[PDB]
């Protein structure tokens, strides 16, 4: 069930991220909206930096270090 | 070099489960036992495809099957099983060990309901 | 986000270092390698290698430079590259550390052997005559 | 965080502490009037360095106690502290440990 | 030079800690396990030379996922625009990227 | 390659530096050799945590280790030094010349 | 006689006695009235992170039982 | 030292440089250098004295420094792209690295202030090993990865080790630093030919190493650290000035002796790949190398030096102890040349 | 909340060393034949004051030559070391929880002979330079067993955690599993904090003193943690800090009886001490107690 | 034998802490090899789940792996609760 939770939250965040960054390069000119950049068209796990890269700083630095500084 | 796809913010929309950990650690054992068909599919179809964008009917299907085990818990011993998560949450480490008691009650009564 | 304390961390690593580069009064550049030691161990604590980072502050601190400020008193960006799954129920560095045993035989053997050879040509070279 | 703050707490409170321990006293008007080198103290220095990395090699052994290879680490463990007691007998037996 | 004792005798000495696909502990994954599986498949039993030549996507995309440069790099511009974007105040943040919006299990 | 990277390397680069400068003072030479362990270790750790390569996680030990013991060397050789000239000055191992 | 060094080692039990407790009491006012919960291993942290989203007033003590369940 | 502790830190010295030579992974490699490091100092330090204390000295810091910027390399390597075997180097700046740390290993110059001065401090034993067996390891690291490295940067340092060499083996009278200068030259001529082919650097070595042992031990044989004090052994055995005198002619690659083989073979391969001005320059560098041999040659046995009286006693007493296989490394380095088509056994 | 909690650690800590002392004088008194200070206060229960503000209000003696940077720098180091050793001690729950806590002690431990180091080479004095290298050398001399006592004791926890030692011990101590262990310990403990029979060497001077007395209420309190376990029951943790809190008094009433009791050894007489009699018997236990959890199936759980 | 035996009686004299020292680490050294605990160590060690039973797919063709986990196939665990 956890691991069904997190595909789902995943995804979430993914697709947020893509509606967001489509908004925002609509007048750039050589842009493409949600281009990968691999090769290969294999699934790849995304960092942290492509789910969380566009919000706040405080939820950034909760995902980044809670577990580490948690104590 | 191509574009990803990713599904619909509506593709991802279910009923969320809505308990404390301590309560799913308190109903593991018959979780596990009950629930293990839908979540053996949901697993080995997630370990093949190697892909989250594949396996979300399955996921539907494990939250689904896990909610019925809860209304099914919540129906029969409502009583019991609450006197028995509460325990488990009082615990830091949510320790089984620290009280059988409560778990013999509940076995028994899940045992006589279920 | 914390002003990119990562990249604070390493600033002061390398001001550590410059500091004592310049080599001052062998205790200063002591003092100075133990500012910059203890800061590159907060660097690896605050990146997840809690037991490395504390083998730095034990082993490198503790003893190393110990000895070598006795001997000396003798004479006259972050956040993004980070992964996204979890460990499991255990810590995947204590796992690769403690897989020494099983896997690392052939290094445990030289290792072993080195620190052996080690003592007795520090017995050999300290005999003198 | 928090063992950062309690770090600065305590090195705050020890700094307050030893400033006011050190300037109370010097306020009020008062009168205001070699190539040894021994070379056993550097043995022992250097025998306790190689010692002490030993410990640090012998460190993970509670996590290594489960490998499911237990003969192997065993044998492992043993036979890294038996090359540490070799190097204490040859340290030992060699003079090495005298004053 | 290379004196090929373990392959002479088969003692896989030191071959256990090559790689990064090579048989972890309590089977926990490389973060580039499939990325450096499939460069070694491609060139495998081929040579050097043509591997270089013949299997240089699967060694760009093994090293964009070490490294992630294109990765950040995109992500630092998509930054950049929104900020710009921001500074001149014709766009206005989504209600989740604030943080306002409850969470998900 | 992120900028923590380039600090760390940078960092190595003043203690190679700060070795071959050489005003004078061979504890300096070693300390600025130990420096530069220190950096390699540093270095090294990140990369193996950030790439999630468990079997690589013995390196970092196994590489401090060796290090130290080279440290003990030096500092041995260097006490034997002093106690031919009484200073562990540089210049003073101008006996063997081109 | 000899009890006379009872008080001053009581005064030392009192001071021994402070913190601990203290902890104990701050661990039982912050953690909503039960024990603070301990993460190791990234596991039980996943399941704090869970239970905080879950709540619903970001607080992982927040226990939501049964009747959450609708 | 005992005799049983230096048998062991021999088996040491020995095995790290077969640990470099038989495993597939760096971090095995650089503790086999450290290893070998590790147990070097003691054997460069057996007869104690301020000399043999500062050449150990001297020596550590620069493995210690040159070990730093191989790790700092293999780091590097391992930084930009996930892989500890030694294979192709991926990365540009981690080849330089390495390379340098390599050269300063070797000798290479311009890193070869370091060879005179350890190899005159240090004992004529040690100075044999130091200047044979040390050689072995850097250059099969060398080998392994031949394909990476930049041809520039190679033919650089060999060239500047051959002529400084040859230039600064004029300026010495004494024979453990012509040997130190004679080593520098050769590792050049061994170096100068690694990006093309390694078989012909392995000849080469092999060449060498049996010419300065050869050498050597006739230097042990006759006791003699000066051209002064070598000059006097035509007075108690001639015939080892003599055959002194034949390795020293082989030494300078006069044909037809063994010394010809290596040169002519390297230059060849050489002219394969379309190079003409390089041969021609090493030539006619090594013709300095093989003018000092020839006045060594000149002090040693071509001309009768004055004696002493002394040495009359010295005509009384034979070498109890006989060092062996010095009649075979003496046939080997003057009279293999018409096997030279033996190099097909990849040597 | 959190500083409240750090402050009600420090400051109970600094008011227990500030009446250790007192308890020291009195039995020491007490067990020769006389009293100890019982004039000022009732029971002497303020003479602590007044020795504080005697030592705050004293004149301190600048050597006048002396670097100023260490000299200052080494009381800062020793007090705060000795404050930060107290905040890994489970009591029953730890301040901070960390699962590496004996690691932590160990490498704080560790760094402890710096100021001892920093403090002779900043009295401008040959003779002080000689007594801090001679008591450096006796901290690490000492500090190799400790660190291979404590790995080997703790072979049978399961981990670094100090709050698992509550439970490995619910049952028995750990002083019935190995008392030798326990009792090479308390005596490396006494060689650590240069104590009696080992202790062979106005403001800074009284910071020391907190730190030194901090440092044994500290190893007094990992001892008894560490060998005599006490049942913590989570519905009621001041039975726990209770029973941690006697244990601990006893272990310094302990260290205070040895103290009155001995003759002190001489430096070579220690040093031989250690390095040939709890040293080699160290090495055998420690791989007794390898073998041990292996040949009798009885391996800790948590890895 | 009688110099043995005397060395024996030599070394427990004014040298004990050695003797205990060699004793402990000659029967940690041998007595592993002839326990019998040892297996039962190692089942144990192979009986602790961390990772998740990844379960295999199914084609007619394994009737020894159980379709549930209360099935009477696969490995049984009562050796384990029986010490
Ligand atoms: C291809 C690569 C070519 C590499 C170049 C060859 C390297 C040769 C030098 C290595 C050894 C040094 C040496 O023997 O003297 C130089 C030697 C000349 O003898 P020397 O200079 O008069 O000896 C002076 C020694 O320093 C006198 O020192 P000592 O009397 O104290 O030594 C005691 C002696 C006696 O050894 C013992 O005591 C045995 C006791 C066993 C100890 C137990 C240890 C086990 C743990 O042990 C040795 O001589 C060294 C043996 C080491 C074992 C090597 C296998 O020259 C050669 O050996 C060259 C021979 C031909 C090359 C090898 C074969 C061709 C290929
Ligand atoms: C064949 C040539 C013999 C003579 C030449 C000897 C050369 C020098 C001696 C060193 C070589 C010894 C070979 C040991 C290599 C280690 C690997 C081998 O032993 O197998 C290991 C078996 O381990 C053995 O127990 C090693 C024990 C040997 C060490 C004991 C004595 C050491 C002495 C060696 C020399 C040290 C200095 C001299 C000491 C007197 C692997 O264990 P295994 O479980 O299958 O696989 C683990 C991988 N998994 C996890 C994926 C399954
Ligand atoms: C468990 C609790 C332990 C508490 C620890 C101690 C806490 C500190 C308590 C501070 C106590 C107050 C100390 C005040 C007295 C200091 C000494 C004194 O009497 O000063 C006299 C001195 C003599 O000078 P002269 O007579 O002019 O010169 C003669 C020589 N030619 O005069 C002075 O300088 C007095 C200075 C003014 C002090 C006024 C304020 C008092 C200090 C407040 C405490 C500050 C920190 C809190
Ligand atoms: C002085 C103390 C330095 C180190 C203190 C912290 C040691 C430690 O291991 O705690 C790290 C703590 C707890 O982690 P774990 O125990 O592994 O469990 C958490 C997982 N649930 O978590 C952290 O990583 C936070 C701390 C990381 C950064 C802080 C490191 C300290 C940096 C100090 C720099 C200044 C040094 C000055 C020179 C010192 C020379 C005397
Ligand atoms: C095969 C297992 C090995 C591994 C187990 C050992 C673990 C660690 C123990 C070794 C640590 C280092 C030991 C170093 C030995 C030093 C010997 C020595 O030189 O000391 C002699 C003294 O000791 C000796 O005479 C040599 C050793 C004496 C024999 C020791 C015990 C021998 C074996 C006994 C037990 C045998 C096995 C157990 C059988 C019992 C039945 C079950 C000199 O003493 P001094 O300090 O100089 O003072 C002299 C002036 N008065």
């Amino acid at each position: 069930l956890f691991q069904a939770e997190k595909d789902r939250r995943v995804l979430q965040m993914l697709r947020e991220n893509l509606e967001e960054e489509a908004i925002i390069m609509k007048d750039v000119p050589d842009w493409k909206v949600g281009e990968s950049v691999f090769h290969t068209t294999r699934w790849v796990t995304p960092m942290m930096g492509e789910l969380y890269g566009l919000r706040t700083n405080e939820e950034i630095l909760s995902a980044t270090y809670g577990f580490i500084w948690y104590t | 070099p191509g574009i990803v796809e990713l599904p619909t913010l509506e593709d991802l929309k279910v009923q969320e489960v809505k308990v404390s950990s301590s309560v799913l650690k308190a109903a593991a054992h018959h979780y596990g036992a009950q629930c293990d068909k839908p979540n053996k599919e949901f697993m080995l179809c997630r370990w093949e495809e190697k892909d989250p964008r594949r396996c979300l009917e399955e996921g539907k299907l494990v939250n689904q099957c896990a909610l019925d085990f809860f209304r099914q818990i919540k129906r029969h011993c409502a009583e019991p099983f609450t006197e028995y998560w509460t325990c488990i949450d009082y615990s830091g480490l949510q320790l089984f060990r620290h009280c059988r008691k409560q778990q013999a009650k509940f076995d028994e009564c899940v045992l006589d309901k279920l | 986000m914390t002003m990119y304390i990562a990249f604070i961390l390493s600033t002061i690593f390398v001001i550590g270092f410059v500091g004592f580069s310049s080599k001052p009064s062998p205790i200063y550049g002591g003092l100075g390698l133990i500012v910059s030691g203890g800061v590159g161990c907060g660097i690896v604590l605050n990146f997840g290698g809690s037991f490395l980072g504390l083998m730095v502050f034990l082993i490198y601190l503790g003893g190393m430079l110990v000895v070598f400020g006795y001997t000396t008193a003798m004479a006259t960006g972050d956040w993004v590259i980070y992964d996204t799954g979890d460990s499991g129920f255990f810590s995947e560095e204590a796992m690769g550390i403690a897989a020494l045993y099983s896997y690392g035989t052939w290094l445990v053997i030289v290792t072993g052997w080195s620190l052996l050879i080690g003592v007795v040509v520090i017995m050999e070279i300290t005999r003198g005559n | 965080m928090n063992i950062m703050l309690t770090l600065l707490t305590n090195v705050t409170l020890a700094s307050l502490l030893v400033l006011i321990a050190f300037w109370l006293p010097q306020l009020n008007a008062y009168s205001e009037k070699r190539l040894p080198f021994s070379m056993k103290f550097f043995l022992v220095a250097i025998t306790f360095l190689l010692f002490d990395l030993e410990i640090a090699l012998l460190l993970p052994l509670p996590w290594a106690s489960q490998t499911n290879n237990l003969k192997t680490m065993l044998t492992m463990a043993l036979f890294l502290l038996i090359l540490l007691a070799a190097s204490l007998a040859y340290e030992w037996t060699q003079k090495g440990l005298e004053w | 030079p290379f004196f090929d004792v373990q392959k002479r005798l088969g003692l896989d000495l030191d071959r256990w800690m090559t790689i990064q696909s090579a048989e972890q502990p309590h089977k926990i994954p490389g973060r580039c396990h499939a990325f450096e599986k499939e460069w070694i498949e491609c060139a495998h039993g081929i040579g050097g030379i043509r591997a270089e030549k013949e299997c240089k996507i699967e060694f760009d995309d093994f090293v964009e996922c070490l490294l992630r440069q294109k990765t950040m790099k995109r992500l630092s511009a998509i930054k950049r625009q929104r900020d710009k974007l921001i500074k001149e105040g014709k766009y206005t943040p989504p209600p989740h990227h604030l943080g306002k919006e409850d969470p998900r299990p | 390659m992120p900028l923590v990277y380039m600090n760390i390397i940078m960092a190595f680069a003043i203690a190679l530096a700060g070795l071959l400068m050489y005003r004078s003072h061979l504890m300096s030479s070693l300390l600025c050799l130990e420096g530069m362990m220190l950096s390699l270790f540093i270095m090294s750790t990140l990369i193996i945590l950030n790439t999630h390569f468990t079997l690589a996680n013995m390196m970092p030990i196994i590489l401090l280790v060796f290090a130290a013991c080279e440290a003990a060397l030096g500092l041995s050789l260097l006490v034997m030094v002093s106690n031919t000239y009484g200073t562990d000055y540089v210049q003073n191992l101008n006996l063997l010349q081109c | 006689m000899w009890f006379e060094i009872l008080p001053g080692i009581a005064v030392m039990a009192a001071c021994l006695f402070i913190p601990g407790m203290a902890t104990a009491h701050i661990h039982k006012f912050t953690n909503g009235g039960k024990e603070k919960r301990v993460a190791h291993f990234s596991y039980q942290w996943n399941l704090m992170e869970r239970d905080r989203r879950i709540s619903g007033v970001n607080r992982y003590h927040v226990t939501k039982g049964l009747e959450n369940i609708d | 030292m005992n005799p049983i502790i230096y048998t062991t830190l021999i088996m040491t010295v020995m095995s790290g440089t077969m640990l470099v030579m038989i495993s597939s992974h760096w971090l095995l490699i650089w503790i086999g250098f450290e290893m070998n490091l590790l147990a070097m100092i003691p054997v460069l330090m057996k007869n104690f004295n301020p000399r043999a204390t500062e050449a150990a000295t001297k020596y550590f810091l620069t493995q210690a420094t040159a070990s730093m910027m191989l790790m700092m390399a293999i780091i590097i390597n391992l930084l930009y792209s996930g892989q500890w075997t030694i294979t192709k180097m991926f990365n540009p700046v981690a080849m330089t690295m390495m390379t340098m740390a390599l050269a300063m290993k070797l000798g290479l110059s311009p890193f070869h202030f370091w060879v005179p001065e350890v190899t005159q401090g240090i004992s004529l034993q040690a100075g044999l090993l130091l200047l044979t067996w040390q050689k072995l390891a850097p250059l099969s690291v060398l080998c392994q990865i031949s394909q990476s490295i930049n041809p520039n940067l190679m033919l650089t340092m060999a060239m500047l080790s051959i002529l400084i060499g040859g230039w600064g083996g004029l300026n010495q009278t004494q024979l453990r630093k012509i040997m130190a200068y004679s080593s520098i030259a050769h590792m050049g001529w061994m170096t100068a030919v690694l990006p093309y082919n390694t078989t012909m650097t392995i000849l080469n070595l092999l060449i060498y190493i049996t010419m300065t042992l050869a050498m050597f031990m006739l230097l042990i044989h006759s006791s003699a650290t000066t051209t002064l004090s070598l000059s006097h052994t035509w007075n108690k055995m001639p015939v080892i000035t003599s055959l002194m005198m034949v390795t020293l002619l082989s030494m300078g690659g006069l044909p037809p002796l063994s010394g010809f083989m290596p040169k002519w073979m390297i230059i060849q391969e050489m002219t394969k790949n379309e190079s003409i001005i390089m041969p021609t320059l090493m030539a006619m560098t090594a013709l300095l190398n093989l003018y000092f041999y020839m006045r060594l040659a000149y002090s040693s046995s071509l001309t009768m030096f004055p004696s002493t009286n002394n040495m009359k006693m010295k005509w009384q007493f034979e070498h109890t102890k006989q060092m062996k296989l010095l009649p075979t490394m003496i046939v080997l380095s003057t009279l293999v040349l018409p096997m030279t088509p033996a190099l097909s056994s990849l040597n | 909340m959190f500083m409240i909690n750090i402050l009600s650690l420090i400051i109970p800590i600094l008011l227990a060393v500030a009446f250790l002392t007192l308890v020291e004088r009195k039995v020491l008194g007490y067990m020769q034949l006389r009293k100890g200070p019982n004039v000022v206060g009732p029971y002497g229960l303020l003479q602590p004051i007044a020795d504080a503000l005697k030592l705050f209000t004293k004149e301190p003696l600048r050597p006048a030559t002396s670097s100023i940077s260490m000299f200052i720098i080494a009381p800062i180091l020793a007090l705060s070391l000795a404050l930060t050793m107290w905040v890994p001690l489970p009591m029953p729950y730890p301040l901070i929880n960390m699962n590496l806590g004996v690691l932590f002690m160990l490498a704080m431990s560790s760094l402890a002979v710096y100021s001892i180091l920093w403090s002779g080479w900043a009295s401008n004095s040959k003779y002080a330079l000689i007594g801090a290298l001679r008591a450096v050398a006796q901290t690490i001399s000492y500090e190799v067993t400790l660190a291979i006592i404590l790995l080997s004791v703790l072979l049978m926890n399961g981990s670094y955690t100090l709050s698992t030692l509550i439970t490995t011990q619910e049952h028995i101590w750990m002083i019935f599993t190995s008392w030798p262990l326990a009792m090479m310990w308390f005596i490396s403990t006494l060689a650590e904090t240069n104590r009696a029979p080992f202790d062979l060497t106005a403001g800074p001077f009284a910071m020391f003193f907190m730190a030194e007395y901090a440092n044994i209420i500290m190893m007094n309190a990992f001892t008894a943690i560490l060998f005599l376990g006490a049942s913590h029951d989570p519905h009621t943790p001041e039975l726990y800090t209770i029973n941690f809190v006697l244990k601990t008094l006893a272990l310094t009433i302990t260290f205070l009886w040895i103290r009155a009791s001995y003759p002190r050894f001489r430096y070579d007489q220690l040093m031989h001490l250690l390095w040939k009699s709890f040293l080699p018997l160290t090495l055998a236990l420690c791989m007794w107690h390898i073998s041990l959890p292996i040949m009798t199936a009885s391996i800790p759980p948590q890895s | 034998a009688g110099r043995i035996a005397s060395f024996l009686k030599n070394a427990w004299a004014k040298e004990p802490v050695l003797v205990a020292s060699f004793a402990i680490g000659g029967l940690a050294i041998i007595l592993p090899s002839l326990s019998p605990y040892t297996n039962y160590a190692i089942r144990i060690n192979r009986a602790t789940p961390y990772n998740y039973p990844v379960p295999l797919r199914d084609d007619g063709n394994m009737p020894d792996v159980p379709s549930h986990p209360q099935d009477p196939q696969g490995p049984s665990l009562e050796w384990l609760k029986n010490l």
